[PDB]
Order: structure tokens, then C-alpha cells, then sequence
């Protein structure tokens, strides 16, 4: 659930 | 399979695929490119990792699901299927990690290449690291930890602290504390601390630079918002 | 490659493939299960459509993708990524059609799948003759009319004018005149005959059966705007 | 650009 690096 | 193209066909193929959305091909691609045995310019280097990053994530995503149903169950349907979806994740993360391995992290000299290659191996790690059972599970968790440690090292000796670069693997390293080291005050304190040196040295940055460093600036915040 | 596995359980990964939104697999269980030679309930005829939709969906949108490049264009690289998608996407459609001849359709007695399959034949052809440049191009597009006209000429002896099936087909025949048979007013008067017939039979449904044609209905009608 | 059958 958390964002890990995403463009 | 790719030992007859030219280095630089493949990399113009790459880039295709990833406009055609074909992000397997990409990654056989830059797969090519790498075992030419070259080192990876920047742009190259975003290339590799944008492509496995997608396959590997299409594979988390269903592996996610199925690992949901298959909760829920408990015939050896379901089972068999996650299991296989989860091999052929294990395969990608095997053959990513190997490409670092054999011989991407041992000529990485320059902070950026070996910073970057080592979050690689980090996020791989911690793939493998989601879907692991048995007897390596800690041995997996540790092997993140350990690459990722090492980047964070460097990273802070050689890198601004609004270093994208730095920023991304900041935040992938807190996402590890929190989803796979149950260590959430570790997350936590990783993303306030990393946050906060960022904004201290925005003033120095162009305006293409600040837009790059608060784009991930805003994932430290959004996930220090989920978790507290 | 699936011959050993249960066709229940073909069906049952079949199911949990779509779930996952993995359609390659997805396909390659219904393409084991089709194999099996018992003839496909209307839940796995669907299964099947979907499979195989997905996949050469993906496939038409990255060739579309590759032919504007290379169309911009005029190096070999462009030319040859699409060349191998193409090449890709033409052994999808090949699977598909030796599945449909091999034996579908000579065992399909019921209208509601002797239809079903004839469309099918009659949409993979077509995607044959998106990319067809040739010396059979013609001959592609025949074999998409006939397939279409067969299934057409069922559908209005043994269906109503709302069966989703046949409203499904009768918007794929006009996309076939519109696109690939350069007829724009074949496909119009085919979509506003069809849409009109729906509509004067739509008090004979049931709530559910309503809302199922006129779904179709709709995208009749979103092809008629864009078109007049 | 026009609609085909689709879910
Ligand atoms: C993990 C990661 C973090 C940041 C970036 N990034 C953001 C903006 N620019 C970059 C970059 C591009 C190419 C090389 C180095 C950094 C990219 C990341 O992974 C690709
Ligand atoms: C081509 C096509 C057209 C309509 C349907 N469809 C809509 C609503 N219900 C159906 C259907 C489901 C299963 C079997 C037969 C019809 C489906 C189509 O292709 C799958
Ligand atoms: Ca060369
Ligand atoms: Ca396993
Ligand atoms: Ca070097
Ligand atoms: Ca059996
Ligand atoms: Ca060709
Ligand atoms: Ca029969
Ligand atoms: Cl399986
Ligand atoms: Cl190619």
C-alpha cells in the first residue's frame, strides 16, 4: 500500500 | 538470444518497446544491451530499470491476487497457479540480479551508477523478499538490507541531499523498514529525516532540478501521510 | 502444453488468469482446454473470447504504435520491431483461427455458438488484414466477409434483433466495412439497420436482458456519431 | 478509432 519510487 | 543485434540497436529497440508499452521485450532489450559488457550511460540505466520494473511489477500485482484467493480458500488450483506466477517472478528477480552481478556492480565506479545499481539490487531483493517462505526468507531480508545500506552510505558521502537518485532510494530503503523489515518506526523516521534535508537544499537547484526533487519528495510525504 | 492438466482445471486457472489480468495465460489454459475436443459452454466461449481479445489487443496497439514511427520514419531497427510484433500478432491470430477450424465450428450446432465462432473467425481475420500488405490481402479480407456474412445469415434466422451475440457481431461487421473493406456507407446502414431493430424489440426483455443490449446498442450508436 | 465489441 505504500508508493515506492514510480516514474 | 539477443548476441547477434548491435549494442545500439538494442538500445533504439528499448525505446521503442517502452513507447509500444511492451515492457517484456524492453527487458530482453536491455538485457542484450547489458551482456555486451559495456558499462550503462544514465539514460541507459533508466532504460533497464524501467523495464524490468514494469514486468516485475505486472508479476507483484497478479501474485497479489492470487495470494488474496488463495487466502480466502484456506482443489490445488489456486495454489499451483500462485506458485507458478510466483516462480516466474523469482526468474526475473534471479535474472536482474545477476545482470548486477555479473558485471554491472563491480565496474560501477562513479556514485551514480553504483548508487543506482545498488537500489537495484535492493528493490530485487526485496521482491523476492515478499513472496519468500522458507528457509533464505531472512537471508533474502538481509540481502536488501545490506545493499541498500551500502547505497544509503554512499549516498549520503557523495550525493546532494536532493540527489533524485538519493531521493528514490531513500524512499524505497523506508518502504523496506516498513512493508518487509516490520521495523514502521525505522520507515517513518527515514522519510521525515530524508524529507527534511531535501527542502533545506532546494535553494540550490535550477527549476528542471527542483521539479525533479520535489516529485519524489511528494512520495516520502504521501506515504509519512499513510503511516502516521 | 496443457495436455496433462484437467480440463475443469484448465478452466478453473482460466478464471483466476482473468482475475489476475494475466491474459496470456489466460489463453493458454482455454487453448488446453479447447484441445481437450469437448465442445465449450457458453461461460467458456466467453472465456475464451476475452483470452484472446486481450492478447492481440495489446499486440494491435503496439503495432499501431510502430507503424506511426515508421511511417514517420520514411536505420532497419523500426522496420524490424515491427516486423516482430507483427509476426507475433500473426501467430496469435493463426492459433486462434486453427482452434476456431480445428474443430469449433464444424461441431457448433446451436446458433448461439456457430454464431459466436463465425464472428471470432471473422475478427481475427480482420486483425490479419489490418496489417496484411501482400499477395493474399485480398484474400484475408474475403475470408473476414465470409466468416462474417455466415454468421450474420445465422443471426438473423435464429435470433432476435436485441441477443447480445448478434448486435455484438453486427457492430464488428460494420467496423470490418468502415476500416478494412473501405465501404463507410455499408458499415452505417448496417449499424443504424441493426440499432433500429434493437430497439423496436427491447419491450420483450427483462430488466437484465435490457441492460445487456443496450449496451451494445450504445457503442452502435458511439460509431454512428463518429461517423456521420 | 470507431468501437468494436468490448466489455
Ligand atoms: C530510483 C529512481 C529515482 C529517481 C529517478 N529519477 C527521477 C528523476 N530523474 C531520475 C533519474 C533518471 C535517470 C538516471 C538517474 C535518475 C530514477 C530512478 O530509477 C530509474
Ligand atoms: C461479441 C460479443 C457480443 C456480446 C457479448 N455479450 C454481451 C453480454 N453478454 C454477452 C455474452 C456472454 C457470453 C456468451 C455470449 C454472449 C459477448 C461477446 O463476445 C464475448
Ligand atoms: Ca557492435
Ligand atoms: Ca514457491
Ligand atoms: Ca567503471
Ligand atoms: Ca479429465
Ligand atoms: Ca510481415
Ligand atoms: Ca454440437
Ligand atoms: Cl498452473
Ligand atoms: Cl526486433
Amino acid at each position: 500500500r505504500p508508493s515506492s519510487w514510480r516514474q | 538470444a539477443m548476441g547477434s543485434m548491435e549494442r545500439a540497436s538494442l538500445i533504439q529497440k528499448a525505446k521503442l518497446a517502452e513507447q509500444a508499452e511492451r515492457y517484456e521485450d524492453m527487458a530482453a532489450f536491455m538485457k542484450g544491451a547489458v551482456e555486451k559488457g559495456e558499462e550503462l550511460s544514465c539514460e541507459e540505466r533508466n532504460l533497464l530499470s524501467v523495464a524490468y520494473k514494469n514486468v516485475v511489477g505486472g508479476q507483484r500485482a497478479a501474485w497479489r491476487v492470487l495470494s488474496s484467493i488463495e487466502q480466502k480458500s484456506n482443489g490445488p488450483e489456486v495454489r499451483e497457479y500462485r506458485e507458478k506466477v510466483e516462480t516466474e517472478l523469482q526468474g526475473v528477480c534471479d535474472t536482474v540480479l545477476g545482470l548486477l552481478d555479473s558485471h554491472l556492480i563491480k565496474e560501477a565506479g562513479d556514485a551514480e551508477s553504483r548508487v543506482f545499481y545498488l537500489k537495484m539490487k535492493g528493490d530485487y531483493y526485496r521482491y523476492l523478499a515478499e513472496v519468500a517462505t522458507g528457509d533464505d526468507k531472512k537471508r533474502i531480508i538481509d540481502s536488501a538490507r545490506s545493499a541498500y545500506q551500502e547505497a544509503m552510505d554512499i549516498s549520503k558521502k557523495e550525493m546532494p541531499p536532493t540527489n533524485p537518485i538519493r531521493l528514490g532510494l531513500a524512499l524505497n530503503f523506508s518502504v523496506f523498514h516498513y512493508e518487509i523489515a516490520n521495523s514502521p518506526e525505522e520507515a517513518i523516521s527515514l522519510a521525515k529525516t530524508t524529507f527534511d534535508e531535501a527542502m533545506a537544499d532546494l535553494h540550490t537547484l535550477s527549476e528542471d532540478s527542483y521539479k525533479d526533487s520535489t516529485l519524489i519528495m511528494q512520495l516520502l510525504r504521501d506515504n509519512l501521510t499513510l503511516w502516521t
